[PDB]
């Protein structure tokens, strides 16, 4: 019934909205102490056990997350092979693969072949200085915990 | 970091998001500022209907319309904290591996 | 002068009546091991395989028996090995954090 003015009724209103925000940034540090996992997956152990004082930002992992359904599996060819692949393929005397070419199969730490056949993609394309190797990416099915990250396989 | 958003080892875009990191406090602060920004924004229209009869002074209207102004700035401002999260890729060429996974 | 939060500790406050043991075992042992108990040519203890018994830097036996707890599952890249965990009570001081222990 227009008692109070519409511009003092929109002020009040953005005074509420503007609070409201102000309840969920401070709500954030509350979900933030409760500090949730940010994937799923096996945890490793913990690196700090509790009373350990934490601060912001902490350069120091408190705890590892990682799963791995697939493997990425890292592997380094050096340059000159790539460079004597891409002289031997220009001329017909090796001809591309095509549709069994993504396939990639990898040895094991024994000596025995991994029974899945993964896929490769992104060879890349930065060299490093030191040992002037490309690195190139393969990802592998891992239905059981058969691969673990950070061990030294072949392919 | 929630997710990541590109094919490792494609032609990026300049101007392709690559990653989306959590807008939560970002987005409570845009939310702050279009609120302030809804309030003046009327105020500002409010004045501009009434100068034209001069029913409010020159000088009120200077005033709400600066204010206006500078929370249209802020507003920018909380709009360029909310693009810099879900990250641009600069340049455009072949991008490799990413060396901070989803979940860091 | 103390400030906020810094590098070094003013104090160590440890609590010592369970005690971990942080055992590592290498990458081709545990993948032998894995291989052999998913083959049929060994059989796994059901009751008894959770129970660790340590072997003290001296040869002599610790008394009390402790459980196993989880392996972890990232082999680290130094020292090509993956590591184990378990839990020994002692109601007096036996044994004391730093220790080198077998298990």
């Amino acid at each position: 019934d227009q008692a109070v003015s519409k511009q003092q009724y929109a002020d009040a209103n953005a005074a509420y909205l503007q609070s409201k925000a102000a309840v969920e940034q401070a709500r954030i540090n509350l979900r933030y102490t409760k500090v949730l996992s940010p994937i799923s997956g096996r945890i490793g152990r913990s690196a700090v056990t509790e009373g350990a004082l934490v601060t912001n930002g902490q350069a120091n992992a408190m705890a590892t997350v990682q799963q791995l359904d697939p493997i990425y599996v890292d592997v380094t060819q050096p340059s000159t092979a790539l460079l004597r692949l891409r002289r031997e393929l220009a001329s017909g005397q090796l001809e591309r693969a095509g549709d069994n070419a993504a396939k990639v199969s990898l040895k094991l730490e024994d000596g025995s072949q991994y029974p899945l056949e993964g896929r490769l993609e992104f060879s890349e394309v930065s060299v490093d200085e030191g040992t002037g190797s490309v690195t190139i990416r393969a990802v592998f099915p891992n239905p059981n915990n058969e691969l673990l990250p950070g061990m030294f396989v072949h392919a | 970091i929630l997710k990541r958003l590109f094919k490792e080892g494609s032609d990026v875009k300049a101007g392709q998001q690559l990653y989306q990191i959590d807008p939560a406090t970002y987005e409570a602060d845009y939310q702050s500022a279009q609120a302030n920004l809804a309030s003046t924004q009327e105020q500002a229209q409010r004045y501009k209907l009434l100068v034209a009869d001069q029913a409010v002074s020159k000088q009120q209207y200077a005033d709400a319309n600066a204010a206006y102004l500078q929370s249209k700035a802020a507003v920018e401002q909380a709009r360029i904290n909310l693009r810099y999260t879900k990250v641009l890729s600069p340049i455009s060429g072949r991008i490799g591996r990413s060396a901070v996974t989803e979940g860091a």
